[PDB]
RNA sequence: UUGGCACCUCGAUGUCGGCUCAUCGCAUCCUGGGGCUGUAGUCGGUCCCAAGGGUUGGGCUGUUCGCCCAUUAAAGCGGUACGCGAGCUGGGUUCAGAACGUCGUGAGACAGUUCGGUCCCUAUCCGUCGUGGGCGUAGGAAAUUUGAGAGGAGCUGUCCUUAGUACGAGAGGACCGGGAUGGACAUACCUCUGGUGUACCAGUUGUCGUGCCAACGGCAUAGCUGGGUAGCUAUGUGUGGACGGGAUAAGUGCUGAAAGCAUCUAAGCAUGAAGCCCCCCUCAAGAUGAGAUUUCCCAACUUCGGUUAUAAGAUCCCUCAAAGAUGAUGAGGUUAAUAGGUUCGAGGUGGAAGCAUGGUGACAUGUGGAGCUGACGAAUACUAAUCGAUCGAAGACUUAAU
């Protein structure tokens, strides 16, 4: 569950660190999101140097929610913070070194660019 | 929040049909004595 | 067609094929037997009756239901068979199986069929509007003195009244409910029992009524 | 004994093969992963969290420390997917639920053995 | 279970306050529902001293009183050494039960329906 | 809307915006069906039919209004005492205080700013939501039903194929069809993920007490803390609405005269919208028009004026919950498992007391997955549902078939 005005963590090299969200998009209506979901979403701290600058207003998908995801089998998995990975808006990163974990469900989403270059995917 | 009419004497006697009261059980005692209150115990006037 | 009473058990879960999970109701279905033919001449429409579970004889100083009296005795002798409790009838089927006093077994259904199932809903009592009706409830600080009421009933002089069909509370209760489209999954012979996917209307022990599905 | 139809039916679908752990051990669990076109298969390896449930409806859940990040995971028991589980060490815990691992951190989260 | 209209302590409080009297004087007489709830906290109590062993006479402590009873021929003994002493020897047979309900009337006060419950 | 008139209301019609809850119109914002186009295609413009459903979250302002940020298929215009204060706020403004600017000789004022400033009422009648008693329905009862009528539901996106085809210089890029998956909404349910869980288990602080140790109890928000059954639950798990038939709207037509031509019309025959009626779900014979099928039961006195006892069947009374404000409903009443207890289990907690051993001691290990256990499951008449009482029919006349 991501709503209006939470605070995630930015989990690559793009120069974000914070950042927070705006709408999440989808249809008229939509109140929260999870792993696979794409909001929208401003800087609110950033790396000096680096490609985006702080009070920018971005793109992003959700990687590893804490309240995770069910599946099929009846497994779960969940984490221990929210994070999220800035896109150019064709599913492909702007950074280039994806950090820590990443949920298996956005395999499906046509972000494979994201699964490679990632660490263990669970 | 006050009544805008006062009720008449009908009005009031049709409304109060159903204020009544009802016969108890009414068993006996067989032992010895009079009328006991049904499942009860015949104490007092009873020997049941 | 394939109409069959019973009583809920429960609710579990089953592994399907490859490690899928699926919740599943538990239905005992014992003891069905066809009662009555009814027909287009004599009654005016076809269908049949079925009664599910069997209760004892009939005795003389009965003060309970789970007696038969001498107006059920005649009527469950009639078709030769034991006095039942519960009674429906079901006019989907093909009047023209079915001999009376038949037992309709439990597989007359094949897993993978959709059927549709009804019953009494739970029941919950005298109970207000925002949890009887989906009402949002006021503000809960900020001076307010307004959070579990209804709003407003009408407008002001024209329509000096309030219209009918004004959702206010009341008892929320058991009102027989259907839900469509669900399958049987795996078919019990020795314990007379359905597995439906799903859950379904009722309390525990209570009655369901499965039959086929419409659409 | 929930009800004597429930066991009766369900009692089929429930494995035999597994080993005996209770909450603080850690375990191997291989799960079985159907990719695009074959079964490879996976282990994850965690200290056990909690137990839960009876019947065939039992549950049981682990947790690691992947990169830095805590990742809870959580099985059925009797599901067909877990091929093997491995009881690597016994632990020496007090509670039945370990819910106070979630807020630690460093060497202050680690378990004694036996 | 019933609340008794009282609060949990105070529930607790009067329920073993009540049953301690019932091992005294053996046959009590008070309203309808108190004596439903205390017929199932008393037999709970005998079924205790008909194990006798130390961990249940520890176990029996939780609940009852310090109440003396002056016996007769001038001994005196606690209410529960009676409970392990005499009820436990009544009832070495008997599998359940151990008390009754008789009704009686209202109270003049109320119209509080009257019971006895006793003994067996 | 701003106004004109001054007809009700001055022995009071008592308040701008916002909240909650709605209902109607259509001069239609989206979706549906068509015509014309200066419509190649994709997009658009304009007009016609159409009111079934749907018609967003924030920043600044008391604000209506308005500007902006992001989304959406879309972010429509109006009526209902500028809908709704005996349903809520009280920021604004016609109250008493105070201050600035301006005017005034002055007391004071502006309609110009600013800070602060008390929102009453136990619902009689109509009305609405839910639930019961009485009588009736040409004998009396139990059970299953028909359905005259009424209510509800009615939304929509994205992706993949058709096909990089048609069209086009190219750039770009379809109709018509066929699949998959979502958003919001509505209903049911607790196997799962989680919440709560004041007669469940465990640890722990202070003080008083059970003569002392040891083990226990009371008070301190349930003393606090960690977990947690049943039941009640959503943020969780299932399902629903894009179907089909008939008649139509705008419109397109066939044949065809009046008017030797032509003409969709005058007579005749077709087609055509998510709108109308059916189809789906629910209530429904107090539908005084009171319906239908199956089964059960049938009296004498008699001044039949009514009395008496009664059948089938119900109730009083008692034990209860799957139901419940009460009442009704349902499970049961000894030829009995309705509740309690007892025994055995499930699940929860997490290794009791006592004893022994090791250790200076705090403590640890073993006996032993121990002991305790509310609501859940099965068995068992040990306790109590005793004995009894009340109500309850005796098939009207006319006519025609028989
Ligand atoms: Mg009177
Ligand atoms: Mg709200
Ligand atoms: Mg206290
Ligand atoms: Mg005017
Ligand atoms: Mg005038
Ligand atoms: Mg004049
Ligand atoms: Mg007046
Ligand atoms: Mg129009
Ligand atoms: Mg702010
Ligand atoms: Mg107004
Ligand atoms: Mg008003
Ligand atoms: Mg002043
Ligand atoms: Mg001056
Ligand atoms: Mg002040
Ligand atoms: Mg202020
Ligand atoms: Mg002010
Ligand atoms: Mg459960
Ligand atoms: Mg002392
Ligand atoms: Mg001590
Ligand atoms: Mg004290
Ligand atoms: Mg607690
Ligand atoms: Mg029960």
């Amino acid at each position: 569950m991501i709503q209006q005005e939470t605070r995630l963590k930015v989990a690559d090299n793009s120069g974000a660190r914070e950042v927070l969200t705006i709408k999440v998009l989808g249809g008229s209506g939509r109140k929260t999101a999870n792993i696979g979901d794409v909001i929208v979403c401003t800087v609110k701290n950033a790396t000096p140097g680096g490609v985006v600058k702080k009070g920018d207003v971005v793109k992003a998908v959700i990687v590893r929610t804490k309240s995770g995801v069910r599946r099929n089998d009846g497994s779960y998995i969940k984490f221990d913070e929210n994070a999220c990975v800035i896109i150019r808006d064709d599913k492909g990163p702007r950074g280039t070194r994806i950090f820590g974990p990443v949920a298996r469900e956005l395999r499906e989403g046509n972000f494979m660019k994201i699964v490679s270059l990632a660490p263990e995917v669970l | 929040a006050v009544p805008k009419r006062r009720t008449s004497k009908t009005r009031k006697n049709k409304r109060r049909t159903h204020f009544k009261i009802s016969v108890p059980g009414m068993t006996e005692c067989p032992n010895c004595g009079e009328y006991k209150l049904s499942h009860r115990v015949c104490k007092n006037c009873g020997s049941y | 067609t394939k109409g069959i009473l019973g009583r809920k058990i429960g609710m579990t879960q089953v592994f399907g094929e490859n490690g899928e999970l699926i919740p599943v109701t538990v239905v005992e279905a014992k003891e069905n037997v066809v009662l009555q033919k009814k027909t287009v001449e004599v009654d005016g429409y076809n269908a049949i009756q079925v009664g599910f579970e069997d209760k004892k004889a009939y005795k003389k100083d009965a003060k309970s239901n789970k007696y038969a009296n001498k107006p059920a005795e005649g009527h469950a002798k009639k078709a030769d068979a034991a006095p039942k409790r519960f009674i429906r009838e079901f006019r989907n089927v093909d009047v023209d199986a079915y001999e009376v006093g038949q037992e309709v077994s439990v597989d007359t259904f094949v897993a993978g069929d959709v059927i549709d199932v009804t019953g009494v809903s739970k029941g919950k009592g005298f109970q207000g509007a925002i949890k009887r009706h989906g009402q949002s409830r006021g503000p809960m600080s900020h001076g307010s003195h307004f959070h579990r009421a209804p709003g407003s009933v009408g407008m002001a002089s024209d329509a000096s009244r309030v219209f009918k069909g004004q959702k206010m509370p009341g008892r929320m209760g058991g009102n027989t409910v259907t839900v469509q489209n669900l399958e049987v999954v795996q078919v019990d012979t020795e314990n007379k029992v359905i597995l439906v996917k799903g859950n379904v209307p009722g309390p525990k022990k209570g009655l369901v009524e499965i039959r086929t599905s419409i659409k | 004994t929930n009800h004597k139809l429930i066991e009766a039916v369900t009692k089929s679908q429930l494995r035999t093969d597994l080993p005996s752990f209770r909450p603080g051990d850690t375990l191997r669990v291989h799960v079985r992963i159907i990719e695009g076109t074959r079964e490879r298969i996976q282990v994850f390896e965690g200290v056990v969290i909690k137990r839960r449930g009876g019947g065939v409806s039992e549950t049981f859940t682990v947790r690691k420390i992947s990169s830095g990040v805590g990742v809870e995971r959580t099985f059925p028991l009797h599901t067909p997917k877990i091929e093997k589980i491995e009881v690597k060490r016994r632990g020496k815990v007090r509670r039945a639920k370990l819910y106070y691992l979630r807020s630690l951190r460093g060497k202050a989260a680690r378990i004694q053995e036996i | 279970y019933r609340k008794l209209g009282r609060t949990s302590d105070q529930r607790k409080a009067m329920l073993r306050d009540l049953a301690t009297s019932l091992i005294i004087s053996e046959r009590i007489e008070t309203t309808e529902a108190r004596a439903k709830e205390v017929r199932s906290v008393v037999e709970k109590l005998i079924t205790l001293g008909k194990k006798g062993d130390l961990a249940s006479r520890r176990n029996a402590a939780k609940t009852l009183r310090n109440v003396e009873i002056l016996n007769e021929d001038e001994t005196t003994q606690t209410a529960l050494q009676k409970l392990f002493g005499e009820i436990a020897e009544r009832y070495t047979e008997r599998q359940g039960g151990y008390t009754r309900i008789l009704k009686q009337g209202p109270r003049r006060g109320d119209g509080a329906e009257s019971v006895i419950i006793e003994l067996v």
